[PDB]
C-alpha cells in the first residue's frame, strides 16, 4: 500500500478535471482515496471468493 | 460429459473408431451385421464433441450420434 | 492401488444431457481451484512444491511423476480382468506360463487359439 | 345435503358447520377454490371489527363530545381526515401497522382465526359451547356492522343527511 | 445445483466462465430447469407476471413523478405551442459550464426535453396541474406495492393456484373479455365524460367535486328513458377554444368524425362514444363461454366441429384444443403475433388519426412515437415466430394432431417455403431493378426515362374513403353514391373535411415513390416471414438433419460433416430473421420520416421526385438531414443536441463492434485466450491471484447472440439519435 | 416473544446477511447506537455553531470555477459554504470509520462478526448477554449494557427530534435549540 | 434539508455505490460453492 498510494496521486493531481484549480492537489488526494477504496473492495471480495 | 449413442444401423466399418481423437469408441463383437462387430462408446468422459466420428460414418442416416451436453475440463479440451 | 480412484470424484451426473462418468471418471477427484503463488518459505496448497528461492514459479515444479515400475504395475492392475477373460477362454499356472513365455502385453494381444498353439511348446 | 340459508341450493363441501356463524351461505362458490377458510375468516372478523368501530365512531363524531382542540372540532367524518392533519393519521397508521406486522404469523397461520390474544380473560371460565356461542355473537356483530357501515357511508355522501336525522 | 445456477446441474459443474454466462441466459427458461413440474412452472410464471406488472406501474409512476417535480407541465398547459415539454432534470458532474448552459435553454436548470408524447396525452385526458400528476404517481407506487404483495402471496403454499385453475380457458377468456376489456373500456368512458370532456370545456372536475357535478345537465334521465339522442345534442362548435368555455357545447357522446378544428385531434365526445360502444361489444363477447352456469359454449366442441365436409383440411381442427392448452409456447406465439399486429396498428393510426391535442404539431414526438412502436412491433412479430418454432420443437405431438391443419402445414412445408421464396425473389429482383434503372437514367441526366408506376390501387382506396385529389368518382368521393348518402347522416361531413384537408396526415397524398417503397416493404415482410417460417417448419428436421428435434431449439451446429451444418437450428433462423426485421422496420421508418420531413419542411415535391432512386435517399434524406446532428458539438462549441451526436457515434461503434462477434468465430479466440492464460500463470506478482472459473472463449451460439445484441442496440441507438436530432434541430 | 420470532424469521429469510451480523442483530444495534450518540454530539455542535455564526460565510456558495460541477446543486447553482463544511467534518468521521471497518486491530470491536478475527468469541458472548426491554440498572459505568442503553436512547432521541420538528413545522436545529432552553439561539 | 438537494445526494448512490455493491454481491454469489 505504501508503494502504490504514493504514485497513484500523481495522475489525479496532474491530469484530473480540477488540475488547474488551487484545490487541485486536494481533489487529486480525494480521487486517490476513492481509487484505493475500489481496490480494497476488490481485495475483500477476492479473499472471500 | 457428452453423450455418444450407437444405433443398430452400424455396419462395423471401424471408421468412427479410427477417426476419434480421444479414444472414446471401440469395436465390440455383435451378430447384428455382416462384419460381426458394432461400435461402442465406453469412454464418453473423454469425448470432446468434435464429431469426426459422425463425419466418418458411412450409413444413411448416421449410426453414431454425438449429443453435446454438460461441459467438463475434458470435454472443453483445456490444457489449463 | 484402487482402480475406482478416478470415479470417486465429486461430479454428480445430471439427469439429462449428460453422459456421466464413463470408464475412468468424468473428472479428477482433486479440486483444481487452489491458491496462487506464495511468499518464500510458504506453500500455496497442501501438496504444492516449495519453489525454494523462486516461489513465483513454484507451479512449474513437478510433483506428479510416472515411474516405470508404477506403469507396469498399473498396466497389470487395470488389465487384470482382460487377462482373466483371456485365460478363461483359452482354457493360474497356465497364465504364468503364457505371460512369462511371451510377455504380458503379447498375452493380451494374442488370441485364444494362438495361445493354445504356444502352449503346445511345453 | 342442502344449504340452510338458501334451502334450494347444495351446500359447498367446505361449509361443514364447524366454524361459528356458518349457515351454508356461499351461493357464488367462493370457498371451493380456497385451500381452507382460515384466511377468509380472519378477513371477515377484521373487516367486521373495523366496521363496528367505524360505525360507533361515525355516530360519536356526529352526536358526541369531541376531544378539545380547534382541529378536532368538526362533526363531519370525511372532513375530519384532513382537519386533524397528516401528523395524527400517520401515527394511527404506524401503530396499526405495528399491530398488524406483529401478528403477521397468526394471520397467515394455522391457529384459530380472529384470536390474536386480546381475550380480556372473558373465555377462561367457558367450555366449548360457550366459546362457540361467543364466537357466533362476534361474527354476527361483524356481519351486521359491515352492512351498517355501507349504509352509513351511502347516507352521508349520497344524501348528505346525518346519521340521526330521519327527516 | 450446489453452485450458480442452482437450476442446472450441468451448468453448475462446468469449470469455465461459460457456467456464469449460460446461467444468466437460462434463468427464465423455467421449463428446462432441473426438477421442474408443470404446476410449479405455472405458479412461478404467475408470480413473475405480478413482478412484471409491478415494474410497469413503477415506470409509469416515475414518469408522472418526474414531470410533476421537475417538468413544466403547467407552463405547457398554459401555452402548448410555444413550450418544450420537460422529461426530467439533468445532474451530471461530468458536464462543463458550457454544457450546463446549453442544456438549460428556455429554463433555469439543465433538462431533457421529452419526446414521448406524455404531455399531450395527459393534457387530453384532463390533467391540468402538478398536484394531480403527483397524486397519480403516488397511487401507482402503492399499486406496484400491492402487485408485489400479490406475487409473494400466490407463492405461499395455501395460495398457490392449481393446474386446473391455470387451464380453465372458458372462465379466463370470459373475464378478460368482459371485465379486463369491456368493463375497463366502460370505466374509461366514465372518466372521459366525468373528467376529460369538462376539462376540455374549461371546467374542473376532480375528486373534490365529481359526485356533485353531473357530466350532462339532463343527468341520467335520458339514459334510463332510452331518449339517448339528448347526449349528442349541442357538440363543441367549430370555434371552440380547447381548455376554455368559449364555443363549448354539452354533448358527451357524438359521431362527428374528423378532428377538432383547433387541436386537430379527435373529438373527446367521439372517443367517449367509441369506448362506450367498445365496452358493449366486449362485455357481450365475454358471455360466450360456459363457466359455472350451464349456458355458453365449450371451446373444445367448437374446434372439433369445424372440419370441412369435403376433406380438403383433413381432420380439421381436432386436436388443437389440447395442443393450445398444454403448450405455453403456442399461446405465447399467438399473443406475440396479435400484439405485433396491434402495435403496428397503433403506429399507423396514431400518426394519421391524431388522438391527442396538439400532438400533430410536435413533429419530433410524432417521429419518435411512430418509430418506437414500429420497432416494438417488429420485435413482437419475430418473437411470435420464434415461439412458434419452439412450440414445434418442444410441444408439438404428431399423434395428437394427426391429419389436422397444424400437421398439414408440416405436410406441405416444401410448397409453402418454395412459393414464399419465389415471391421474395420476384419482389427483390423487380424492386431493386426499378430502383437501379431510375438511378442510372437519372445519373445520365435523363430523368424522363425513369420507370414511375402510379400507385393506382392505393389511390383508388383513398378515393373510396373520400379523397378527391385523384379524380376517381367512386363511393365516398362520389356525390351520388349510396355510401355517400348513407354516411352523410352521421360522420361523413367531418371525415370529408379532414381527409380532403392537406394539412392533416389523414391519407397522405401518394405517388410513384410511395409505390416503389411499398414494394420494398413487401420484400422485407416476405423475406422476414420466409426466414421465420422456414425456421419454424424445419425446426423438427430436414433432409440435412432429419433428427433435429432431438437436439433442441438452440444448438450451435451438427459439425463439419455432410458438407457443413453451421446455423442449422431454428434459433439460427430467429437470428438470421432479426437482421431482416431490423432492415425492414428501417425501410418503413425511413419512408415515414422522409415523407414527413418533406411535408413539414413545406416541400413534398422533394420526396415525390427524389425518392424514385436510391441516390435520392442517400443524398436528400440521410446526408441532408445529418447536418444538425453532426454539429451538436464541433471545434466551435456545443448545443443541446450534443448528446444525440454522441449517441449517434455510440450507436455506430456498438453496431461495428457487433460485426466482430458476427464475423470472427470461436476457434481463433479460444487459441488466443490459451496464450492469455499462459501469460497470467507465468507472470510474477500477478500469479499470486488466480481465477476460479477457467477463462474460455464465448460459445458459438453465445457469440451469435452477442453479435446480434450489439448489432441491434447500435442500429436502434443510431436511428433514434438521428430521428430525434434531425427533426428537433430542423424544426 | 415477537422479538425472538421476528429476528429468527428475518435470519431465515436472509441467511447470508444474517451470518455477518447484518440486520436486526445486537451487533447492528450497538454500532448504530454508537453512531447515534456521536451524531447527537455533531448535531449539537452544528446547532451551536449556527447560533453563534462560527462558520465562515455560511450563506455564500462555493465557486464553480474552483470546485467544478460536483459542487453544483442545480445547473450552476453551487452548494453553500456551511453545508460543504458540515459535510467535510462528517467526512473526517467517516474516514475514521472506514479505516476501522477495513483494518481492525486484533482486540478491536469489529463492524461485522468475522469468524477469523480474534474477537469473534468475545463478541458473540457479549451480544448473547445483551437483550431485554429495560436497561440493566445492576450494570453501570463503562460496560456494554450502559453502552447499549445509551445508544438506544440516542436513536430514540433522533426519531423524536425528526418527528417533533416535523409536527411543529420547524427545522431540526430549531428543535435542538428549543430543547436546551434556547442555549444556542 | 430540501428536496432540491436530492440529485447530488442520490445520483452518486444510484450510479456508483449501488452498482458496486450489487456487482460485489453477484460476484460473491456466483463464487459460492454451496448455495443450497
Ligand atoms: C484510454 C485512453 C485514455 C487516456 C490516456 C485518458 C486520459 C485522461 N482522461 Mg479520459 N476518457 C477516456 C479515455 C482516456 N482518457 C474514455 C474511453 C472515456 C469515456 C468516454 C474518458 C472520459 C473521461 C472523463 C469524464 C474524464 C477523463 C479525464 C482524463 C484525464 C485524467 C484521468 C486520470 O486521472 O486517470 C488516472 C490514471 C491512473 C490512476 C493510472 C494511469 C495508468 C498508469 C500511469 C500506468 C502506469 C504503468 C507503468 C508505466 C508500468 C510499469 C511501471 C514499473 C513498475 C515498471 C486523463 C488526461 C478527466 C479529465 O478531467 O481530463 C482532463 C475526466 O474528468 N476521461
Ligand atoms: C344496515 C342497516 C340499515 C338501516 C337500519 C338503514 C336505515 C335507513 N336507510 Mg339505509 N342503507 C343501508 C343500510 C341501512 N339503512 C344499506 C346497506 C344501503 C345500500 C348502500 C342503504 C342505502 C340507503 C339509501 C339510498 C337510503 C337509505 C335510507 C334509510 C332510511 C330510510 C328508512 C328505510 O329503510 O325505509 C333509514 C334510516 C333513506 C334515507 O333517507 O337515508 C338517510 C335513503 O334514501 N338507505
Ligand atoms: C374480470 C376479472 C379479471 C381481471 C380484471 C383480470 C386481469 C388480469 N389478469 Mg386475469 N384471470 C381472471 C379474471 C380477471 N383477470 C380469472 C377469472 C382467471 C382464472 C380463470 C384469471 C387467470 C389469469 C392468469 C393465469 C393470469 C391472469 C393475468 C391478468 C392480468 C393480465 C396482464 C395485464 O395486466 O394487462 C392488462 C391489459 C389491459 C387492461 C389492456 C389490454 C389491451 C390489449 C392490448 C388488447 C387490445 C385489443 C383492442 C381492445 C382491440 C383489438 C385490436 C384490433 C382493432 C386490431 C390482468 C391484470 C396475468 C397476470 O399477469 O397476472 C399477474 C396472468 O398470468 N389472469
Ligand atoms: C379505465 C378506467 C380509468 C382510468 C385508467 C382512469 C385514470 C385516471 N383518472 Mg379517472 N375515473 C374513472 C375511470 C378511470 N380513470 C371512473 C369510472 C370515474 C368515475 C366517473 C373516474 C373519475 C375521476 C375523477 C374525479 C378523477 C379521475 C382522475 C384520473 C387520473 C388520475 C387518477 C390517479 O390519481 O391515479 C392514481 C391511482 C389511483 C388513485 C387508484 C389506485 C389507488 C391504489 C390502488 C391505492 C392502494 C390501496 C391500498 C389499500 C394501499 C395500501 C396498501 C399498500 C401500501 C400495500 C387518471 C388519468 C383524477 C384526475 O386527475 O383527472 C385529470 C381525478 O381527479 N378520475
Ligand atoms: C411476453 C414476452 C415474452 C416471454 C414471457 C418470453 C419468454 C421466454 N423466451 Mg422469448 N421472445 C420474445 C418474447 C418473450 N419471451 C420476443 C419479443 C422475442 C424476439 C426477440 C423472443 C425470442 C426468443 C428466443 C430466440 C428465445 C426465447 C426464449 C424464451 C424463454 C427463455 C428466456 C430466457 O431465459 O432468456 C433470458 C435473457 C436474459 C436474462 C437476458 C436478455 C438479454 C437482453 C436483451 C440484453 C439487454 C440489452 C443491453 C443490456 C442494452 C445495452 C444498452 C446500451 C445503451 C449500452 C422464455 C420462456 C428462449 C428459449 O429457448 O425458449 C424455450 C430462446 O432461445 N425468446
Ligand atoms: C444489401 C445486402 C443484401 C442483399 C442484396 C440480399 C439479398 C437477398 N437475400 Mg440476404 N441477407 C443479408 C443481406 C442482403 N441480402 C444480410 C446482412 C443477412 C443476415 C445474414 C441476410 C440473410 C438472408 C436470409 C436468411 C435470406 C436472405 C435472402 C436474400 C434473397 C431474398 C430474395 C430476393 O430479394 O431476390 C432478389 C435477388 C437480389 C436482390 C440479389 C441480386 C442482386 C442483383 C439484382 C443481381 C445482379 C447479378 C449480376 C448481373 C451478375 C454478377 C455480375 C458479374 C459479377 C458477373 C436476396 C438474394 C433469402 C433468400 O434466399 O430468398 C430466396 C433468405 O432466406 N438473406
Ligand atoms: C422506474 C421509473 C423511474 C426511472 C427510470 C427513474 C430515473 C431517475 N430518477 Mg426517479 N423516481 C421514481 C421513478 C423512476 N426514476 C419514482 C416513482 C420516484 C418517487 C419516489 C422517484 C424519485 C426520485 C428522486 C427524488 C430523484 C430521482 C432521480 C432519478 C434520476 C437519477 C437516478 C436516481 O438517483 O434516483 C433515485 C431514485 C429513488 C431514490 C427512488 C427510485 C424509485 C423507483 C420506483 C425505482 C425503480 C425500480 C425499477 C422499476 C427496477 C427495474 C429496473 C431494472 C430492471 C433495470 C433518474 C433519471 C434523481 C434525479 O432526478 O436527478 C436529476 C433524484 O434526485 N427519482
Ligand atoms: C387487550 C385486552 O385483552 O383487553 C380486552 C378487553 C375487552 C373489553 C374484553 C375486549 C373486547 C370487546 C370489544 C372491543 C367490544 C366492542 C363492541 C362494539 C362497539 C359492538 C358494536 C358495534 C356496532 C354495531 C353492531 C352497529 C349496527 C348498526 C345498525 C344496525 C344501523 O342501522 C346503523 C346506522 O348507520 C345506519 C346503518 C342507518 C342510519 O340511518 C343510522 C344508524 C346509526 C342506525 C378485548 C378486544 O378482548 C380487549
Ligand atoms: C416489534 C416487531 C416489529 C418491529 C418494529 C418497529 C417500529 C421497529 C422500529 C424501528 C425504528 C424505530 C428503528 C429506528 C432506529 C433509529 C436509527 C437506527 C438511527 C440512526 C442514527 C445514526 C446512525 C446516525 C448518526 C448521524 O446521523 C447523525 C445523528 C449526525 C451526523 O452528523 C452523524 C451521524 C451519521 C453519526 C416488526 C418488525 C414490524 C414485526 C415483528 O414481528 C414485531
Ligand atoms: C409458426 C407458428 C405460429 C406462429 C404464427 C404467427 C406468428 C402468425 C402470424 C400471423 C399474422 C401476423 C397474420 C395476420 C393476419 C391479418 C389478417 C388476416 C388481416 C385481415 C384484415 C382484414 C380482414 C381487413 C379487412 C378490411 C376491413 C375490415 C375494412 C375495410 C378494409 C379491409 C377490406 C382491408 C403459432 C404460434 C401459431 C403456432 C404454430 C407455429
Ligand atoms: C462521542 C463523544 C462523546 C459521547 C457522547 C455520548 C455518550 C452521547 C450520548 C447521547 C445521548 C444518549 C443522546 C440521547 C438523546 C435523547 C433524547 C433527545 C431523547 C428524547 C426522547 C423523547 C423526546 C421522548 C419522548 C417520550 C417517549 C418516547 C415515550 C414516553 C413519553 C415521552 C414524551 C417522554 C462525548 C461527549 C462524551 C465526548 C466527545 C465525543
Ligand atoms: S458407427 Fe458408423 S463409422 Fe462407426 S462402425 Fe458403425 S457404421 Fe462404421
Amino acid at each position: 500500500g505504501l508503494a502504490h498510494g504514493y504514485f497513484l496521486i500523481g495522475p489525479f493531481a496532474q491530469l484530473g478535471p480540477l488540475r488547474n484549480s488551487d484545490i487541485g492537489l486536494l481533489a487529486g488526494f480525494l480521487s486517490t482515496i476513492g481509487l484505493i477504496l475500489i481496490l480494497t473492495l476488490g481485495l475483500t471480495i477476492y479473499g472471500a471468493a | 460429459s457428452h453423450t455418444v449413442k450407437i444405433y443398430d444401423t452400424c455396419i462395423g466399418c471401424t471408421q468412427c473408431v479410427r477417426a476419434c481423437p480421444t479414444d472414446v469408441l471401440e469395436m465390440v463383437p455383435w451378430d447384428g451385421c455382416k462384419s460381426g462387430q458394432i461400435a461402442s462408446s465406453p469412454r464418453v468422459e473423454d469425448c470432446v464433441g468434435c464429431k469426426r466420428c459422425e463425419t466418418a460414418c458411412p450409413t444413411d442416416f448416421l449410426s453414431v450420434r454425438v449429443y453435446l451436453g454438460a461441459e467438463t475440463t475434458r470435454s472443453l479440451g483445456l490444457a489449463y | 492401488v484402487d482402480l475406482d480412484y478416478g470415479m470417486k470424484n465429486s461430479y454428480v451426473p445430471a439427469t439429462g444431457g449428460d453422459g456421466g462418468q464413463g470408464q475412468f471418471g468424468a473428472q479428477s477427484p482433486n479440486d483444481w481451484r487452489v491458491a496462487g503463488t506464495s511468499p518464500v518459505g510458504e506453500t500455496s496448497y497442501a501438496g504444492a512444491a516449495d519453489g525454494g528461492e523462486e516461489p513465483w514459479f513454484a507451479e512449474a515444479i513437478s510433483t506428479v511423476s510416472l515411474d516405470l515400475q508404477k506403469a507396469d504395475e498399473t498396466l497389470k492392475a487395470f488389465t487384470k480382468d482382460a487377462a482373466a477373460f483371456k485365460i478363461e477362454e483359452f482354457a493360474d499356472a497356465a497364465m504364468e506360463e503364457l505371460v512369462g513365455k511371451l510377455g504380458y502385453s503379447k498375452f493380451l494381444e494374442m488370441s485364444t487359439k494362438q495361445l493354445m498353439k504356444t502352449w503346445g511348446t511345453l | 345435503e342442502m344449504s340452510k340459508s338458501i334451502p334450494f341450493l347444495t351446500v359447498p363441501e367446505k361449509l361443514d358447520g364447524s366454524m361459528a356463524g356458518d349457515v351454508g351461505f356461499d351461493p357464488m362458490g367462493l370457498s371451493d377454490i380456497q385451500t381452507d377458510l382460515n384466511y377468509a375468516r380472519w378477513a371477515e372478523l377484521k373487516h367486521g371489527r373495523i366496521c363496528m368501530l367505524a360505525v360507533v365512531g361515525m355516530v360519536w363524531q356526529e352526536y358526541g363530545p369531541h376531544l378539545p382542540g380547534d382541529a378536532y372540532a368538526t362533526k363531519d367524518p370525511w372532513e375530519a381526515i384532513s382537519s386533524v392533519g397528516f401528523a395524527s393519521n400517520f401515527q394511527t397508521l404506524l401503530a396499526i401497522g405495528v399491530v398488524e406486522l406483529a401478528n403477521w404469523n397468526k394471520y397467515y397461520g394455522d391457529g384459530t382465526p380472529g384470536d390474536i390474544g386480546w381475550t380480556g380473560g372473558q373465555l377462561s371460565k367457558m367450555n366449548d359451547a360457550q366459546i362457540k356461542t361467543r364466537m357466533e355473537s362476534e361474527i354476527v356483530h361483524c356481519r351486521l356492522a359491515m352492512i351498517a357501515f355501507i349504509g352509513a357511508t351511502h347516507q352521508t355522501f349520497l344524501l348528505h343527511k346525518g346519521l340521526l336525522d330521519f327527516s | 445445483a450446489t453452485k450458480f445456477p442452482k437450476f442446472s446441474q450441468a451448468l453448475a459443474q462446468d469449470p469455465a466462465t461459460r457456467r456464469i454466462w449460460y446461467g444468466i441466459a437460462t434463468a427464465h427458461d423455467l421449463e428446462a430447469h432441473d426438477g421442474m413440474t408443470e404446476e410449479n412452472l405455472y405458479q412461478k410464471i404467475f408470480a413473475s407476471h405480478f413482478g412484471h406488472l409491478a415494474i410497469i406501474f413503477l415506470w409509469t409512476s416515475g414518469n408522472l413523478f418526474h414531470v410533476a417535480w421537475q417538468g413544466n407541465f403547467e407552463k405547457w398547459v398554459s401555452n402548448p405551442l410555444k413550450t418544450r415539454p420537460i422529461a426530467h432534470s439533468i445532474w451530471d458532474p461530468h458536464f462543463g459550464e458550457s454544457a450546463l448552459k446549453a442544456f438549460s435553454k428556455g429554463n433555469t436548470y439543465p433538462v431533457n426535453i421529452t419526446f414521448s408524447g406524455l404531455y399531450q396525452w395527459w393534457y387530453t385526458i384532463g390533467f391540468r396541474t402538478n398536484q394531480e400528476l403527483y397524486k397519480g404517481s403516488i397511487g401507482l407506487l402503492l399499486l406496484a406495492s400491492v402487485l408485489l404483495i400479490a406475487g409473494w402471496l400466490h407463492l405461499q403454499p395455501k395460495f398457490r393456484p392449481s393446474l386446473s385453475w391455470f387451464k380453465n380457458n372458458e372462465s379466463r377468456l370470459n373475464h378478460h373479455l368482459s371485465g379486463l376489456l369491456g368493463f375497463s373500456s366502460l370505466a374509461w368512458t366514465g372518466h372521459l365524460v366525468h373528467v376529460a370532456i369538462p376539462a376540455s370545456r374549461g371546467v374542473h372536475v376532480g375528486w373534490d367535486n365529481f359526485l356533485t357535478t353531473p357530466p350532462h345537465p339532463a343527468g341520467l334521465t335520458p339514459f334510463f328513458t332510452g331518449n339517448w339522442t339528448v347526449y349528442a345534442e349541442n357538440p363543441d362548435s367549430a370555434t371552440h377554444v380547447f381548455n376554455t368555455s368559449e364555443g363549448s357545447g354539452t354533448a358527451i357522446l357524438t359521431f362527428l368524425g374528423g378532428f377538432h378544428p383547433q387541436t386537430q385531434s379527435l373529438w373527446l365526445s367521439d372517443m367517449a362514444h367509441h369506448h362506450l360502444a367498445i365496452a358493449v361489444v366486449f362485455i357481450v363477447a365475454g358471455h360466450m363461454y360456459r363457466t359455472n352456469f350451464g349456458i355458453g359454449h365449450n371451446m373444445k366442441e367448437i374446434l372439433d366441429a369445424h372440419r370441412p365436409p369435403g376433406g380438403r383440411l383433413g381432420a380439421g381442427h381436432v386436436g388443437l384444443f389440447e395442443t393450445i392448452t398444454n403448450s405455453l409456447h403456442m399461446q405465447l406465439g399467438l399473443a406475440l403475433a396479435c400484439l405485433g399486429v396491434a402495435t403496428s396498428l397503433t403506429a399507423q393510426h396514431m400518426y394519421a388519426l391524431t388522438p391527442y391535442a396538439y400532438l400533430s404539431k410536435d413533429f419530433t414526438t410524432e417521429a419518435a412515437l411512430y418509430t418506437h412502436h414500429q420497432y416494438i412491433a417488429g420485435f413482437l412479430m419475430v418473437g411470435a415466430f420464434a415461439h412458434g418454432a419452439i412450440f414445434f420443437v418442444r410441444d408439438y405431438d404428431p399423434e395428437l394432431n394427426k391429419n389436422n391443419v397444424l400437421a398439414r402445414m408440416l405436410e406441405h412445408k416444401e410448397a409453402i417455403i418454395s412459393h414464399l421464396s419465389w415471391a421474395s425473389l420476384f419482389l427483390g429482383f423487380h424492386t431493386l431493378g426499378l430502383y437501379i434503372h431510375n438511378d442510372t437514367v437519372v445519373a445520365f441526366g435523363q430523368p424522363e426515362k425513369q420507370i414511375l408506376f402510379e400507385p393506382l390501387f392505393a389511390e383508388y382506396i383513398q378515393a373510396a374513403s373520400g379523397k378527391a385529389v385523384y379524380q376517381f368518382n367512386v363511393l365516398l368521393a362520389s356525390s351520388t353514391s349510396p355510401a355517400t348518402a348513407a354516411g352523410n347522416q352521421v360522420w361523413l361531413p367531418g371525415w370529408l373535411e379532414a381527409i380532403n384537408n392537406p394539412k392533416t396526415d389523414l391519407f397522405l397524398k401518394i405517388g410513384p415513390g410511395d409505390f416503389l417503397v411499398h414494394h420494398a416493404i413487401a420484400l422485407g415482410l416476405h423475406v422476414t416471414a420466409l426466414i421465420l417460417v422456414k425456421g419454424a417448419l424445419d425446426a423438427r428436421g430436414s433432409k440435412l438433419m432429419p433428427d433435429k428435434k432431438d437436439f433442441g431449439y438452440s444448438f450451435p451446429c451438427d459439425g463439419p460433416g455432410r458438407g457443413g451444418t453451421c446455423d442449422i437450428s431454428a434459433w439460427d433462423a430467429f437470428y438470421l430473421a432479426m437482421f431482416w426485421m431490423l432492415n425492414t422496420i428501417g425501410w418503413v421508418t425511413f419512408y415515414w420520416h422522409w415523407k414527413h420531413m418533406t411535408i413539414w419542411g413545406g416541400n413534398p415535391g422533394q420526396f415525390d421526385e427524389s425518392s424514385n432512386y436510391i441516390m435520392g435517399w442517400l443524398r436528400d434524406y440521410l446526408w441532408l438531414n445529418s447536418s444538425p446532428l453532426i454539429n451538436g458539438y464541433n471545434p466551435f462549441g456545443m448545443n443541446n443536441l450534443s448528446v444525440w451526436s454522441w449517441m449517434f457515434l455510440f450507436g455506430h461503434l456498438i453496431w461495428a463492434t457487433g460485426f466482430m462477434f458476427l464475423i470472427s468465430w470461436r476457434g481463433y479466440w479460444q487459441e488466443l485466450i490459451e496464450t492469455l492464460v499462459w501469460a497470467h500463470e507465468r507472470t510474477p506478482l500477478a500469479n499470486l491471484i488466480r481465477w476460479r472459473d477457467k477463462p474460455v472463449a464465448l460459445s458459438i451460439v453465445q457469440a451469435r447472440l452477442v453479435g446480434l445484441v450489439h448489432f441491434s442496440v447500435g442500429y436502434i441507438l443510431t436511428y433514434a439519435a438521428f430521428v430525434i436530432a434531425s427533426t428537433s434541430g430542423k424544426f | 416473544s415477537v422479538f425472538d420470532d421476528a429476528v429468527k424469521d428475518w435470519a431465515e429469510e436472509y441467511p447470508q446477511f444474517a451470518a455477518w451480523g447484518w440486520g436486526p442483530s445486537v451487533q447492528a444495534e450497538i454500532w448504530n447506537g454508537r453512531h447515534a450518540m456521536f451524531g447527537w454530539v455533531v448535531m449539537c455542535a452544528c446547532a451551536y455553531a449556527k447560533g453563534h455564526g462560527l462558520i465562515p460565510d455560511a450563506d455564500q456558495t462555493l465557486d464553480l470555477k474552483e470546485w467544478g460541477t460536483l459542487a453544483t446543486i442545480s445547473g450552476k447553482n453551487t452548494i453553500t459554504n456551511e453545508r460543504a463544511i458540515i459535510l467535510i467534518a462528517n467526512v473526517h468521521a467517516l474516514m475514521v470509520g472506514l479505516a476501522a471497518t477495513i483494518s481492525p486491530n486484533s482486540f478491536a470491536d469489529t463492524l461485522l462478526l468475522d469468524p477469523n478475527h480474534p474477537m469473534y468469541e468475545w463478541q458473540m458472548e457479549r451480544n448473547s448477554k445483551l437483550g431485554g426491554v429495560m436497561p440493566n440498572l445492576g450494570k453501570m459505568g463503562v460496560t456494554p449494557e450502559a453502552e447499549l442503553a445509551n445508544g438506544r436512547m440516542a436513536m430514540m432521541g433522533i426519531i423524536t427530534c425528526i418527528a417533533y420538528s416535523g409536527i411543529q413545522g420547524q427545522s431540526m436545529i430549531d428543535t435542538i435549540n428549543e430543547w436546551v432552553g434556547g442555549a444556542y439561539f | 434539508m430540501a428536496a432540491s438537494f436530492l440529485p447530488s445526494i442520490l445520483v452518486p448512490l444510484v450510479g456508483l455505490i449501488f452498482p458496486a455493491f450489487s456487482m460485489a454481491l453477484f460476484f460473491l454469489y456466483v463464487q459460492t460453492d454451496d448455495i443450497a
